[PDB]
This record gives structure tokens, sequence and C-alpha cells, in this order.
């Protein structure tokens, strides 16, 4: 075993699990599902006693799976098992695309008013049980070319327009599970080249939210060393989930 | 932000 050392010691024996998963969405105006996938790690820190043979279980087969690598230390048949390096290490990577849950959805509507200006309303609506809350959420609004200046109001959060990106760009601290929030801007336009309709780029979100989009939970990691004189109810565990936006665009 | 598991 030449990725653990034999004679390891703690008083205080205790582990630690990160999942971490980024979510991955393409949606029509409608509010078809064109694309979506995770991907996702698991990632281990382990202050353990000995040599131990740890067993690690998820709900895994309850969601679906696609395909999944492992780390050297994982022997193959099923629940897995090894027996961990000290310290920090990537335990397994995956990917998933049935039943994802998509923590936000965003709603646009969009006006036109003679050549002169654009209305713009966009809802975003939270997806989660209201225990937990998301957070660092940025909505991006794209403003054509021709476009002179912007006006928005929001009662949560603060939005500015950044003329060097052609974005408004709208950001809020923290927000709950089963809400609601909207933004309205209006977009002053430039006269323009008369045969130029605009490409309406997509709108796109980031966010970090506390569970696993995937719907992938832990369902036991237990620990057994035979030689030493601790068993698994003596080890101290802790398991937390971090689920971050990849591409997530929605189409206007 | 880690919740017991133990």
């Amino acid at each position: 075993i030449g990725w653990r050392r034999e004679g390891i010691k703690y008083r205080r024996n205790e582990l630690f699990l990160d999942v971490l998963e980024s979510v991955n969405l393409l949606m029509s105006p409608q509010g078809q599902v064109l694309s979506a996938h995770v991907s996702g790690r698991v990632v281990m820190k382990s202050y353990l006693s000995g040599m131990p043979e740890c067993k690690f279980g998820m709900n895994d087969k309850s969601i679906a799976i696609d395909d999944c690598t492992f780390h050297q230390c994982v022997r193959l048949s099923r629940s897995i098992s090894f027996i961990p390096p000290d310290g920090e290490f990537e335990l397994m990577r995956y990917r998933t695309t049935k039943d994802i849950i998509l923590p936000f959805r965003v709603i646009p509507l969009v006006r036109e008013v003679g050549r002169t200006k654009l209305e713009v309303k966009v809802v975003i609506k939270s997806n989660f049980k209201p225990s937990l809350l998301a957070q660092k959420i940025e909505v991006r609004i794209p403003t054509p070319l021709n476009t002179s200046g912007v006006q928005v109001i929001c009662m949560k959060g603060k939005a500015k327009y950044k003329a060097s990106e052609n974005a408004i760009v709208w950001k809020i601290k923290r927000m709950a599970g089963m809400k609601e929030s909207q933004i309205s801007a209006e977009i002053e336009l430039l006269p323009t080249n008369d045969k130029k309709k605009w490409a309406r780029p997509p709108i796109s979100m980031n966010f970090e939210v506390p569970f696993a989009p995937s719907g992938l939970k832990v369902r036991y990691l237990k620990v057994f060393e035979p030689k030493l004189n601790y068993s698994d109810h003596d080890v101290i565990k802790w398991v937390r989930y971090i689920g971050r936006s990849g591409i997530y665009e929605t189409r206007c | 932000s880690y919740r017991p598991y133990a």
C-alpha cells in the first residue's frame, strides 16, 4: 500500500466528506429543457488511526448514475470499499442527467416600444426546501449594442448596467427555497442600421446551493480497524454538499 | 457547512 504509511495515530478520529457538483442547463423560452447534466466529485478528509477499512454508501440505484471513475485505493464491487490515504483526496468523479433538481426557474418577458425603448421584466423562482438558503446569486441580462442607457428597479438585491460587457448584472446575497423575485429594466436605444434584427442571447445565472442537484445523498460511511481499539461509533463524521452553477442559460 | 453524520 504505497499511498499510506503504517503507524498513524490520532486522539480525535474524524473525517469530513464534501459532495461537490456543478449543474448545467439550457432551456427554451417556453420552458422546455433542451439539455441538462451534472458533474460531481466526492472529496474525503480523513484523520484516522491505523490502517482502516472504510465502506462508502450512497442512494445509488435513490438516483441514477451514468458513469464514474475512482481512486487507486478503491476495490471494485456493490458498495465502495477502500483503505484511504491520510488527509485530503478524491474518492470519485461522476455524471448524471436523469431526474435533476433545477434550483432556479427564470421567466423573461420582453416588449419593444417603437424603435426607441425595450421593456424587460425577469422573474426568478427558487425551487428547494424553505429551510435552505441559496447564496452568491447573479442574474445576467444582455443588452443590444445600440444601447444608449439603462434604468432598473429591483426590490431585492443590487443591479448595475455594465456598458463594457453589454449586460445588466443583478446580484443577491441570499435567498430561500420556494420564493419569487423580479427585476424591471427600461433600455434606451440609439437608432441603428434598420435591417439589424437583435439576436437576443440567453439570460444566465450564477448561484451556490447546499444540496446536490443530482439527488445524491450519503447513506453510510463505516470505519473498521481490527488491530486497534476504536470502533465505528468512536469516529466523528461530517458531511456537506456544495452545488454550483455551470452553464445555466435560459433563452428569451 | 458540515452537518453531523455521526
